[PDB]
């Protein structure tokens, strides 16, 4: 992709460990990351670059590493684990916000 | 909240009788059972396949086979008029 | 309570076409605009289009692979935002995903056009071609 | 015209699988009585319709999957002599018969039919109880129409017997012709009415047709309980029977375009099967009375559209508030989940006060003042 | 196919007379009094509508498939014999006397 | 239909409807199509003096 | 000429161009 | 108006044959079915047969089928029954009948006067 990502990281149950995703155009715009559980309506995690909605788990925590938007999950809870993805424009000054896939977060 | 709109074109028919006109293929005029007069009739007739719909039959009681019934009377009728009566062959 | 109850596609040769409605009830869809996404069943989500604002130009932009196959309207009188998918190929599938866009932008780290979020997306409709 | 192309309709009840069209198919007057020859044939199997079953007065209607070939001829080498009995009339008689004089006949095959009484019976056999014996049997009583095959054949009108081909009894669990005598009659009363009559001048020569049986008439005897037989005779019945045959699939249906629906603005006949919403933005004399009619009715739904200040087509947004007493799901699924037909249903019975609140009492309040 | 009550029922004026038969097979079911010395006449038809000229006195149905019936308050025009008819069958038939 | 008729004018206005409602409403199809006929030369008419609508129009003249 | 116009409130009229001189002013 | 003005009456021995009438008056005749009833004392009322004008279609009850024989005069509108063989069983008074409306013919509102036939 352009907005490149994670396969996926493992878990602890109580960990409180960061998930990444790479992609250039991020250094110009915002950042956006989502929570999709398979057979079950996303979410979004956070809404903006420093930012997250209403109604997000509080354990979830971190905002961005650069164009490496990272982002840390607490308290790990086996159910919530799922899988996570990624967005952002494409390039910069475009409307085509790309979304970048995913990372299973297992 | 909601306010009412006026639809034209809605795909929405009833049932009904009404009449039909004859429409042959090409016609010697001298079969009994034409009229000389039904229009020419479609080479690719606009036959229209629906979506899943269901569509509630009753074949004993339309009205096509009654005014076919009448038509087919009237043509012979019609047909027979102009013909040698045999009133002295009794 | 935003449903978004999006119901449609199915079934189709590898050539073809087909038309995808996104109901919307539960929030102001008259400026609020939409987004498609498609998630292809062995893969994650992709982004597809968005209509843009009515009175923020009310023009659709399509996607790398997308562009001149789709096409996005919007009904706002009935809140339904229909999409037209035209001159398939055969990567064409998955759950399609209708969402309500969202803009957002903040001065201090400003670029032109920010960036949008999917808040409120819908339960889900299979497409798949043949 | 609505046509029914669900191969194993039995005349009766929902259609799922429903086309359109303007004109039907060609479908030739044959008039026959016992036996409907020629017109058309079922796709998969023998297919029996019947008004009810069980009624021992309605007539059983068999259509047949294959046809069976009927032969028939009138052996006599008949010459034709005419004499005039008035002026510009002449009377055509027959003249003599230069051959030996010999009989009409009809030859059916015999292994074929015994096939198709052997079809018949089996899905006979699915209406009625899985261990009935039945029994075909000759036409019981009637004037000739009836009692035998009366058909037309190369300008003559002959009268088969066809006690031959209705003599069985089948029990629940080669080459050879069934030849049916055949009279000829020329005085001749079709669909028959008091005091008319034709006569059919024969037709010099020997005559030789070729048809496809595909279809029979049947009747019950019925009125025992014990008796575990049930006996089907054929019978001419009436002679709309024979066109039932071919107009099953047809039904007329009036086009009514207009439609009202809530909405949040305030000023052909596809996709009827697709919801609301995806179908909004997807979409001699007689003849002459038939033209007309269809003009009024052009000029009354512009009338109406006058009326309502919608001079444009399609759409218009009208200024009536839609009440909740109409019968109201809320918007989100009348556009998603429902049809335009069960649409018109549900407001049907209410259509007319919407017409009436539409009416120009609105549009004196909105153009006049 | 077609069976009913019993045939002896005695009842004298004004009282509600219950007349049941059972049918075996589908169809709709019809009613029928003889008068003594008369022809028959259609009192119910289509197992619970009255024939025209029929006071409301006579009516009664049932969903299953014993049909039942009740005819109140007798006068003496009544008291004749009772058919149940189902298609061709009209069953036993049973009086109905003083 | 003709009610108000009697009545002064105004008041009778709001009865327009019931005028142009039930206009168009062998020799059944000779009267039907005259009534069509009388309706649309009407109809061109009004259209020619710059009219769509079945109701007022107050123009230039 | 359908709904468009039917409802004109834009003073935010041209977000992708709102943006364009949202922070580039700055 | 509908009136069915049928004529017999007569006594016959065991062995012989009976014919009796059934005009018909007030309805075409031609476009409506006759049926024929007859009512013993004591036994089931037991419907004999059918007779459709237009034809002259006949449907005979089971039982009696090769003994009973139903016709008719279009002209004069009258269906004509007749019975081959009479026997002891055959005491009964006969009825000629039709339906309520056609379309559906087992609705007997019109009945005949009534036949007696004693034997
Ligand atoms: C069911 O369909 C079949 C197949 O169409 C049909 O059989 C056909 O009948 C017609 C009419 O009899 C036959 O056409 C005749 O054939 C010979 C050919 O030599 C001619 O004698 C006839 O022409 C004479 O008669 C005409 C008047 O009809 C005159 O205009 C003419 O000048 C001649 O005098 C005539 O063409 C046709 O051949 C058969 N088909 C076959 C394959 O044999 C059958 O009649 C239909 N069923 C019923 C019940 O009618
Ligand atoms: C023959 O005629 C009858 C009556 O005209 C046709 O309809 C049948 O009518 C009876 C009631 O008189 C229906 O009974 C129904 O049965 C079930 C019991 O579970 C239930 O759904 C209803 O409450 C009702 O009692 C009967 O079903 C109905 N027959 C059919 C097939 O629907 C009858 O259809 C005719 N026979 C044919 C076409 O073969
Ligand atoms: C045949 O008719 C019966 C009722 O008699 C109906 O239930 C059935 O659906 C019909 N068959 C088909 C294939 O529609
Ligand atoms: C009818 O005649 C043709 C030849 O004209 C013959 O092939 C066919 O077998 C005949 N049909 C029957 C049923 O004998
Ligand atoms: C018809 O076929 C049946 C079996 O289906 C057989 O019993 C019977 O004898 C056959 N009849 C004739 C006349 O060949
Ligand atoms: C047909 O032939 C049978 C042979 O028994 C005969 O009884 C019958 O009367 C014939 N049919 C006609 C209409 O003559
Ligand atoms: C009838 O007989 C005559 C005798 O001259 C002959 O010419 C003619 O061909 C015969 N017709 C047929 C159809 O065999
Ligand atoms: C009989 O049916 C067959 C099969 O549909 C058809 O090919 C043939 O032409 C028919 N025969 C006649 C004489 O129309």
């Amino acid at each position: 992709y352009e907005l490149t990502q994670e396969t996926g990281v493992s878990v602890a149950l109580g960990r409180t460990v960061t998930i990444t995703c790479r992609g250039d155009s991020l250094r110009s715009h915002y950042a956006s990351w989502y929570q999709k559980k398979p057979g079950q309506a996303p979410i979004l995690l956070f809404y903006g670059k420093n930012n997250r909605p209403s109604g997000v788990p509080d354990r979830f925590s971190g905002s961005a590493s650069g164009n490496r938007a990272s982002l840390t999950i607490s308290g790990a809870q086996a159910e919530d684990d799922a899988e996570y993805y990624c967005s952002s424009r494409d390039k910069s000054g475009s409307r085509l916000s790309v979304f970048g896939g995913g990372t299973k977060l297992t | 909240n909601l306010w009412v709109t006026v639809y034209y074109g809605v795909p929405v028919w009833k049932d009904a009788e009404t009449t039909l006109f004859c429409a042959s293929d090409a016609k010697e005029k001298h079969n009994v059972w034409a009229t000389h007069a039904c229009v020419p009739t479609d080479p690719n007739p606009q036959e229209i396949h629906l979506e899943n719909v269901i569509e509630e039959f009753n074949m004993w009681k339309n009205n096509m086979v009654e005014q076919m019934h009448e038509d087919i009377i009237s043509l012979w009728d019609q047909s027979l008029k102009p013909c040698v009566k045999l009133t002295p062959l009794c | 309570e935003v449903q978004l109850v999006e119901s449609g596609g199915g079934l189709v040769k590898p050539g073809g076409s087909l038309r995808l409605s996104c109901s919307a009830s539960g929030f102001d869809f008259d400026n609020a605009w939409m987004t498609w996404v498609r998630q292809p069943p062995g893969k994650g989500l992709e982004w597809v289009g968005r209509i843009t604002g009515p009175g923020e130009g009310w023009s659709v932009d399509y996607a790398a692979p997308v562009e001149g196959r789709f096409t996005i309207s919007r009904l706002n009188s009935i809140n339904f935002l229909y999409l037209e998918m035209n001159n398939l190929r055969m990567e064409d599938s998955g759950l399609y995903f209708c969402a309500r866009t969202g803009k957002y932008y903040d001065f201090w780290s400003g670029y032109p056009p920010g960036e949008e979020y999917f808040q409120d997306w819908g339960r889900g409709t299979l497409v798949t071609v043949s | 015209i609505l046509k029914c192309k669900d191969k194993k309709f039995n005349g009766t009840g929902p259609c799922p699988s429903v086309s359109t069209v303007q004109c039907t198919h060609g479908i030739k007057p044959v008039v026959s009585t016992q036996l409907l020859l020629n017109g058309s044939l079922a796709e998969e199997e023998v297919i029996i319709r019947s008004e009810n079953i069980t009624n021992n007065a309605k007539n059983i209607l068999v259509q047949l999957n294959t046809p069976v070939q009927i032969n028939c001829t009138r052996p006599n080498n008949n010459t034709v002599k005419s004499i005039r009995i008035g002026p510009g009339q002449a009377f055509y008689y027959t003249g003599d018969i230069i051959g030996d004089i010999r009989q009409a006949h009809c030859n059916v095959s015999k292994a074929t039919w015994n096939e198709t009484l052997g079809k018949v019976v089996k899905q006979l056999r699915k209406h009625f109880g899985n261990n009935t014996i039945i029994r075909f049997a000759q036409s019981s009583g009637g004037d000739l129409e009836v009692t035998t095959h009366s058909f037309n054949c190369g300008g003559e009108f002959f009268y088969c017997n066809t006690s031959g081909l209705f003599n069985s009894t089948w029990i629940s669990n080669s080459n050879d012709s069934i030849t049916l005598p055949c009279r000829i009659k020329q005085i001749i009363n079709m669909w028959q009415r008091i005091g008319q009559a034709m006569y059919a001048p024969p037709i010099q020569g020997v005559i030789r047709c070729v048809s496809n049986i595909t279809g029979l008439i049947l009747t019950r005897d019925g009125g025992s309980t014990n008796s575990t037989t049930e006996t089907f005779r054929p019978g001419g019945g009436d002679m709309r029977d024979n066109w039932r045959s071919e107009l099953y699939k047809y039904k007329v249906v009036k086009i009514e375009p207009l439609g009202v629906a809530p909405t949040r603005c305030k000023r052909f006949l596809g996709a009827a099967g697709s919801t609301m919403g995806a179908a909004s933005m997807t979409l001699g004399i007689k003849q002459l009375q038939a033209r007309v009619l269809a003009v009024e009715h052009y000029l009354r739904d512009q009338q109406l559209l006058g009326i309502w200040g919608c001079s444009g087509k399609l759409i218009c947004c009208t200024n009536v508030p839609w009440n909740s007493s109409w019968s109201n799901r809320d918007l989100s699924e009348i556009w998603d989940k429902m049809t335009w037909l069960q649409w018109d249903k549900e407001i049907s019975n209410y259509t007319q006060i919407i017409y009436g609140l539409l009416e120009e009492s609105q549009n004196q309040q909105e153009k006049n003042e | 196919v077609l069976t009913q009550s019993p045939g002896t029922l005695s009842l004298s004026p004004g009282e509600t007379a219950i007349i049941s038969c059972r049918t075996s097979q589908y169809g709709s079911l019809a009613w029928y009094q003889q008068r003594p010395g008369q022809a028959p006449r259609l009192v119910i038809y289509s197992g619970s509508t009255r024939a025209a000229g029929i006071p409301d006195r006579f009516s009664g149905s049932r969903w299953g498939p014993d049909y039942n019936l009740t005819i109140s308050n007798l006068e003496s025009g009544d008291f004749g014999v009772y058919y149940c008819q189902q298609y061709e069958f009209f069953g036993q038939g049973t009086k109905v006397q003083v | 239909f003709l009610g108000a008729a009697g009545s002064t004018m105004g008041a009778a206005s709001m009865t327009l409807t019931v005028q142009a409602r039930n206009l168009l409403s062998i020799k059944q199809l000779q009267a039907r199509v005259l009534a069509v006929e009388h309706y649309l030369r009407d109809q061109q008419l009004l259209g020619i003096w710059g009219c769509s609508g079945k109701l007022i129009c107050c123009t230039n003249v | 000429q359908d709904l468009l116009a039917l409802d004109k409130w834009a003073s935010l009229w041209n977000w992708f161009d709102i943006t364009n001189w949202l922070w580039y002013i700055k | 108006q509908v009136q069915l003005v049928q004529s017999g009456g007569q006594m016959k021995k065991p062995g012989e044959s009976m014919r009796i009438s059934c005009r018909a008056s007030g309805y075409e005749f031609i476009d409506c079915t006759l049926n024929w009833i007859r009512l013993a004392p004591g036994k089931r009322p037991e419907w004999m047969g059918w007779l459709k004008p237009r034809g002259g279609a006949v449907n005979y009850a089971r039982p009696l089928q090769g003994r009973v024989t139903m016709t008719r005069d279009v002209y004069s509108d009258t269906a004509f029954l007749e019975l081959r063989s009479l026997t002891v069983d055959d005491t009964a008074v006969y009825f000629c009948t039709r339906g309520k409306n056609c379309d559906y013919n087992w609705d007997f509102e019109h009945w005949g006067r009534g036949t007696p036939v004693i034997v």
